[PDB]
């Protein structure tokens, strides 16, 4: 528009109304909701007991946020907060711990539970059937831990978390497909079996009377 | 020592007696 | 997400508009409606337990539910409940500060309808509980504050609906 | 089960990184004994020295019990 | 029960079940018969057990039933007793799987959880349990008695 | 603190302070003044807050004091007032902090366990803080009596 | 998993019903089959490599598939297969162990087929291979134990067809 | 804004909002009429302050209008101010929000990237941000100026 | 990912057969083939940069997805856009060295219309982005090079489109 | 860890004598003990909450420690030190079964000295509190079953000093 | 981390003191304080690529550390040395902020001498460059602001000496 000053002619939008916004494609919300934990030996309990609550949501799934308390390890809490092992030791703990056993792998198959390790160490899913191949062999021929201990020592755990921080959701996009799969196993596959087999619900009942 | 403690505790014995009062739905 | 400071923005960058005074007007109100928010928020964080067990006792419990059979029934599943109400009632609280409902959608409502069906909790009754936790809180807020929050409830349980 | 309580000092000489590594760089931590090869082998690939080894739970050239 | 839990280790190490794992297998099915005798005798005389344990408990804690107390009503007395034939029955289920896995699912998981929001005190309902044991004990054969006793105890010990 | 809250959000995103937490802090040391009066009417009156909470609260739940009852004699009465008193103090560490961190290392994180093995009863706890709650708020003005209430509140909300 | 024992327990407990005599029957049904059982249980765990050897002599074997342009053709897809028949045979005396079929469905069966089709890996095949490897065990275990290890290896081939 | 910073710290922690959090939302609001003033100011002045400070950052830097420069030509120097409008669109957004996420959001994240491939020079881009800060704050009141330069000392800082 | 050389064997080893003159001469075209390759691509990576800025000139910049309301509108867009220009080049390069497009399907075009789809991103402006960056190369590549170059540019675009 | 019956079997293993009359004799000797190491184990379990409580208030509270300067003072300080009782009852307890003292060394004894110096925890106190303990199982499991389980509590108390 | 304000609950809190008036002088001097370190850390992070450059052209370039054979020679040495400074700087701002010098001890100066020498990073060298950016930041923040900023700088370069 002559007359209109050109700079603010340039700035100007045609299309108006009926165009794409800030949160349009990735979005601002996975940004930021992304910290970074590294417990520090001088940090405060109350510091240190954010971070720690922060493993537990990430590795076991505890979508509210605060484990109870069946769900704890003590003995390794003590000894993250004395500073005897690192972040990266108490996850691997965690995974060899019991209640990861028979939330995550008892339950699923062994393909699911290699999706269910890369989610919940190192935060994404599966980049490709020959990693899943590996994993299951793994499960197969040694343990649930000797499959934990794999993926933390894998070099892509170590260079996203290394040995201070904390695992996160982190959705990739580096590898092709993994940005999608990334978005479907941390956003819409909430955790659907029930870990325990004992008193089925019956469908019925449904409406409270 | 609690020793304002110990004298206002028994003070607030002496001037009330609650076994009697029995809990009070409200 | 988004607030409602943010989305007046956010309309008003997609068409590349600086603000003007008719944005300005729907900035102000939030404004005047905020001091209400805050104080209807730490009511609700502060008797969050009582409204949880007071929505139980109205809806789920005493009922087939927690009888042998019912999704309620095990210690496990009651506790599993009542943490999934307590979920609820703090993202209902956060929408209410931020005076938008998207970060329900984002975080709440994500895949939730599915997982249930998958595990069988019954969202009618679900439904219900959330219904339940309206009539407390609104009690707890008083009448202003009770018409901000309900929308928020409401539109958690058309979401699961 | 055996117990190593190690020491290392690890350099990045791949790339500079803007937030604080500190504990990544000097990291005193215990290793169980399954896990220590794999461990040095990585803390050596990194170009990372490994200042002390100590042995802090079980017993040297202990047939049983490990 | 026995079973499962050695399956699941074995699953876990991706091994053929341990000959100790085994063994402990052999031994559990050989106690099957004493075990399912001692799970009848408690529900023939549950009725009797559920009734005599709130007695002692009532006694021990005047408060539950009072004004103030949970519970306080008659609704609100019989549910009480409800919880305690449910846990009487978790017991049998355990003895049958010599195993408190049966048990631990459908009762102690969460229990705190579920009691601190209906406001019920825990002592109070670890303190019905204990009752249930005595009362139970005296039914059962000496050995028999032990036995159960561990269940019983396992319960007291999670609420708590 | 605020401070303290502000700065560790800072240096885990390693960055320097947003323009928010710069503003944060500025509105807190303007209150500052304010807090230091409210902390030190409720100093003067803990005598007084915490006899009189007592009370209420052994009329609320007698049986605490009755033989039967956990708290019942002189001695068990005074470790039960002690126990306020500490919680009073606790409360006006927090309004000058202008945030809970002091209050919640010292007397939240573990509060759980520390009280079931004395068999000390919570769900009453709460209640001694809520009547505190009510005797404190009576000697402060309105403004001042919300901001000390809010802290009061979390006490209970964390038990 | 649910064992036999843990199965009746289930039964009775979603009905709320304390364990009765009928019940209580079942569960001594099994008390007795548990003894051979776990002998058969060592006797295929000692025997595994061989019972896979004879059972891919069998089926797998000088066939199309290990020659080229074969789903077991290169060592890689071998050794695939191999494994998956010691999977196989793990999981079936785990459940012949349990008395269940359970463990079967929740780990080996869930999600098989429709791996295995986009794999490409021949059903048809697998199936014959398991059905090779009951025909070995059966020898092995002793024909008591053969009828109840067999309803376990037809459970497994049924699910995978 | 800060009302979405707060609920995101909440979330993090998941916690309800914290006392002092709550304490920092009611300042936020009571703020907010005195920032819509600021921000109204800014938008009526807004082609004088870019007009000037366009000529601020090109005295301050021939270069950049000059054959070499990035800006060199009618074209190039119109797309300088424009982006110089467009922060200065984002500076007003931030101030009615209380936070710069807006601003950082539509502005700061990728700009090196975006800048590096166009080849236009990061600390220019600053200068004329800074030039724009001191024609600002004459027209803004002196409390006003200070709350605005803080939006602009953030632009300033995460892009130089 | 597959090359030319490998492609040639692996069509071999699933008939068995053993390397023949026909096979032979396959190979033999690619060895000629690739010096060319090989410079071309060196060409490449030495102006990628430039070439990326050049493409983004001709097509995406100057228009209305760069003013606002536009999906490369804000920093944060423009730069994920770049960003992807340069993942096409990248592969496109790699694929002229293997000679083979099975790496662009396997690493580039698997998902990517569907993420697409999800982000809003427009299809046919990339596809665009992708034409002008082959036309860019061309010039720099020189003309024998550029038939190999513009193969794998076109097959980048057609499995967008 | 180490318990008797392998004990017996290292040391003999190290010598690579078989089993002898002797080693049998040790092995006996525990095979009687275990009837009432297995009967004292599930009274401590059983009253294990009752036991911390009684120590502590025979030793810890209601005293300087408890009070403000102490290192119980604070409830994060309080709940710590009755963790660690704990802690010590479960693995005399595990001792005991074993009839090894080696567990206590590995999982408990081992650098607790200098991390309870480093932390400013008092040593004597908390050999004071396992004594208090010891005292209180002693009279719960009985004189013959006291004996045993005193020589644990013993084991630990002079590592701690 | 502790801040002044909190360092004054701390000392009270271990004498179990309730909070008196000369603990409030204390705290009142701070919230003085206040406002004037606020405008000082705005001044720092806006000018903070430049107090670095400065700071480095003052001590660190031209000399033989820069030159080859020296600890900043090589450009990812430079950069991890600038990245070292900003750094400095950074926590310097936040416990000017703070009022205390903790978080230094906690974050900064713990590991780092050890660190150090591991590298070969010449701390003498380090110090130096603190110094010289303390002045450079004296100027900036004007003389009120100079002195609270000079004592933390101090404090860092006495701890890494
Ligand atoms: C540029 C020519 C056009 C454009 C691009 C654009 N892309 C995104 C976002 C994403 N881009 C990808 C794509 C890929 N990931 C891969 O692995 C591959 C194959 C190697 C590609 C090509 C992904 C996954 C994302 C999302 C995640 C991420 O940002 O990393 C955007 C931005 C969306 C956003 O909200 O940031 C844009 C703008 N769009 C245009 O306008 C051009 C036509
Ligand atoms: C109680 C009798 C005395 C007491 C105890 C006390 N301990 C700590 C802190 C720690 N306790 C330990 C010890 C262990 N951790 C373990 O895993 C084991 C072996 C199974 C033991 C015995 C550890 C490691 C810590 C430090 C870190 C942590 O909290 O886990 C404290 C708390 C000190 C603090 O402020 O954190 C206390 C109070 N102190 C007393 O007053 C009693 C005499
Ligand atoms: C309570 C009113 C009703 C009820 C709840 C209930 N939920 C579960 C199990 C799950 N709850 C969830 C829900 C969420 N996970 C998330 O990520 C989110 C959104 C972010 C929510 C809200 C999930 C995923 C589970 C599965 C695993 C888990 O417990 O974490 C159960 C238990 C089901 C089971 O069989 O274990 C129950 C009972 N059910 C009712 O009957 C009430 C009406
Ligand atoms: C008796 C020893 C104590 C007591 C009991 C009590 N319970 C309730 C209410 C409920 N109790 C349960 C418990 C269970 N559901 C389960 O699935 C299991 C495990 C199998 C248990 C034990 C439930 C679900 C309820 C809620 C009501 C319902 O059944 O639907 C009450 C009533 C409290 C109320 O207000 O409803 C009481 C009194 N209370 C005591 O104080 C005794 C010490
Ligand atoms: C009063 C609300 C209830 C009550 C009181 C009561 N308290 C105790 C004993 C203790 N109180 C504490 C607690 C604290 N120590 C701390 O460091 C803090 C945080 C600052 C607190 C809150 C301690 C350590 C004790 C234990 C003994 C001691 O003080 O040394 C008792 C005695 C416990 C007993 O079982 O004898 C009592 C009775 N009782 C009630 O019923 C009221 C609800
Ligand atoms: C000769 C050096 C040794 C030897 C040979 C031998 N092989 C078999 C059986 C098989 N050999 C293979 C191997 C391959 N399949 C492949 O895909 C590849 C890579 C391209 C190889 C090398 C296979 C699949 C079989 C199984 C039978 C079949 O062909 O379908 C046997 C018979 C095994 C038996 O015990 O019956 C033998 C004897 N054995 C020796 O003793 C030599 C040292
Ligand atoms: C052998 C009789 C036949 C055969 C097998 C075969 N399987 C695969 C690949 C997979 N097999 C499975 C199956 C399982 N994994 C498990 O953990 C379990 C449960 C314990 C089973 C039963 C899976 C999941 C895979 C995929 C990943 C993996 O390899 O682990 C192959 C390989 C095919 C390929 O190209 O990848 C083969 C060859 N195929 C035959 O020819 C026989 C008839
Ligand atoms: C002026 C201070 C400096 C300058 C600017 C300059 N920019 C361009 C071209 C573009 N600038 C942008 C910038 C933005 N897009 C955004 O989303 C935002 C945040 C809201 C900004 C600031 C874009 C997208 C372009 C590309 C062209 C287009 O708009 O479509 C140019 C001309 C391009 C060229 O390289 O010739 C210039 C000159 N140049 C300087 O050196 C000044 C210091
Ligand atoms: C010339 C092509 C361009 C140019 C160069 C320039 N450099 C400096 C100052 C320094 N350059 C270096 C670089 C290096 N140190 C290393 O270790 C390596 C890798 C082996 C390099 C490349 C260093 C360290 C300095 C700092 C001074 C010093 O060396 O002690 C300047 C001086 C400018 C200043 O000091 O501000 C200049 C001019 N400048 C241009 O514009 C040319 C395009
Ligand atoms: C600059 C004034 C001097 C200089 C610095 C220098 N430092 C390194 C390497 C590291 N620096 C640190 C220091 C820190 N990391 C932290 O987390 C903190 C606390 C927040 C500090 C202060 C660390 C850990 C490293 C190692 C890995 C890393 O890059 O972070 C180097 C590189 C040495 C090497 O070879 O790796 C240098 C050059 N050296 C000088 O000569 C200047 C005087």
């Amino acid at each position: 528009d002559m007359s209109r000053p050109m700079f603010l002619e340039l700035g100007r939008s045609f299309k108006g109304a009926d165009g794409q916004s800030v949160e349009v494609g990735v979005g601002t919300l996975r940004r930021q909701l992304e910290h970074i934990y590294r417990i520090a030996p001088d940090a405060t309990r109350s510091e240190k007991d954010v971070a720690i609550n922060a493993i537990y949501r990430q590795v076991l799934d505890v979508f509210a946020g605060i484990p109870p308390s069946y769900l704890r390890l003590s003995e390794a809490e003590s000894k993250l907060k004395n500073n005897e092992i690192s972040v990266r030791e108490f996850v691997r703990r965690l995974g060899r711990s019991e209640n990861y056993r028979k939330r995550f792998f008892e339950p699923y198959s062994s393909p699911k539970v290699v999706e269910l390790l890369t989610k919940h160490f190192l935060g994404r899913a599966p980049i490709s059937q020959q990693e899943i191949s590996t994993y299951v062999q793994i499960l197969g021929t040694k343990g649930l831990a000797a499959a934990v201990d794999a993926i933390v020592e894998s070099p892509e755990y170590l260079t996203i978390f290394n040995e201070d921080i904390v695992p996160y959701r982190r959705y990739p996009t580096l590898p092709a497909g993994n940005y999608r799969a990334s978005v479907r196993v941390n956003d819409e596959e909430l955790i659907s079996q029930s870990w325990s087999s004992l008193s089925p619900t019956y469908t019925g009942y449904q409406y409270v009377t | 020592s609690l020793g304002s403690w110990l004298d206002a505790a028994r003070d607030l014995i002496s001037q009330n007696d609650y076994s009697q009062k029995a809990i009070e739905v409200e | 997400m988004q607030d409602a400071i943010t989305a007046v923005i956010n309309n008003y960058d997609v068409q590349g508009k600086y603000l003007d005074g008719a944005a300005l007007d729907k900035l102000k109100a939030y404004f005047t409606t905020g001091a209400v928010r805050v104080r209807a928020a730490a009511v609700i964080s502060s008797n969050a337990t009582t409204i949880i067990k007071e929505a139980a006792a109205k809806a789920l419990i005493y009922s087939d539910l927690t009888r042998p059979g019912g999704n309620m029934y095990t210690t496990r599943r009651y506790a599993a409940c009542i943490r999934d109400m307590d979920y609820f009632l703090r993202y209902a609280t956060y929408a209410m500060l931020a005076g938008d409902p998207s970060i329900l959608d984002e975080r709440v409502l994500n895949g939730l309808k599915e997982t249930y069906n998958s595990l069988g909790v019954p969202i009618a009754a679900t439904v219900g509980g959330i219904q339940a936790m309206k009539e407390v809180v609104g009690g707890l807020v008083g009448p202003d504050a009770a018409k901000e929050a309900s929308i928020y409830f409401d539109y958690l349980s058309s979401g699961l609906s | 089960s055996r117990y190593f309580k190690v020491t290392a000092c690890i350099p990045s000489l791949k790339r500079v990184r803007t937030g604080r590594e500190l504990q990544n760089t000097f990291f005193t931590k215990l290793v169980p004994y399954e896990n220590w090869f794999t461990e040095q082998q990585r803390i050596q690939k990194a170009g990372g020295k490994v200042l002390s080894v100590k042995l802090f739970t079980g017993v040297q050239g202990a047939n049983t019990g490990v | 029960s026995v079973l499962t839990k050695a399956i699941v280790n074995a699953d876990a190490e991706a091994r053929y079940l341990s000959p100790g794992e085994l063994d402990r297998i052999k031994s559990f099915v050989a106690s099957g018969e004493r075990r399912l005798r001692i799970a009848q005798t408690l529900t023939e005389a549950r009725e009797r057990i559920v009734k005599q344990a709130g007695d002692q408990l009532f006694q021990k804690r005047p408060d539950v039933v009072s004004p103030g107390g949970n519970a306080y009503g008659e609704k609100m007395t019989a549910l009480c007793l409800r919880d305690l034939d449910y846990y009487l029955r978790l017991v049998t289920y355990g003895i049958v799987a010599g195993d408190v896995t049966p048990i631990e699912e459908i009762g102690i998981i969460g229990v705190k959880e579920m009691y601190n929001s209906l406001q019920t005190p825990i002592p109070a309902v670890a303190e019905g349990v204990r009752a249930m044991k005595n009362v139970a004990t005296s039914l059962l054969s000496g050995d028999d008695a032990a036995e159960a006793g561990f269940y019983f105890d396992y319960l007291v010990g999670a609420m708590q």
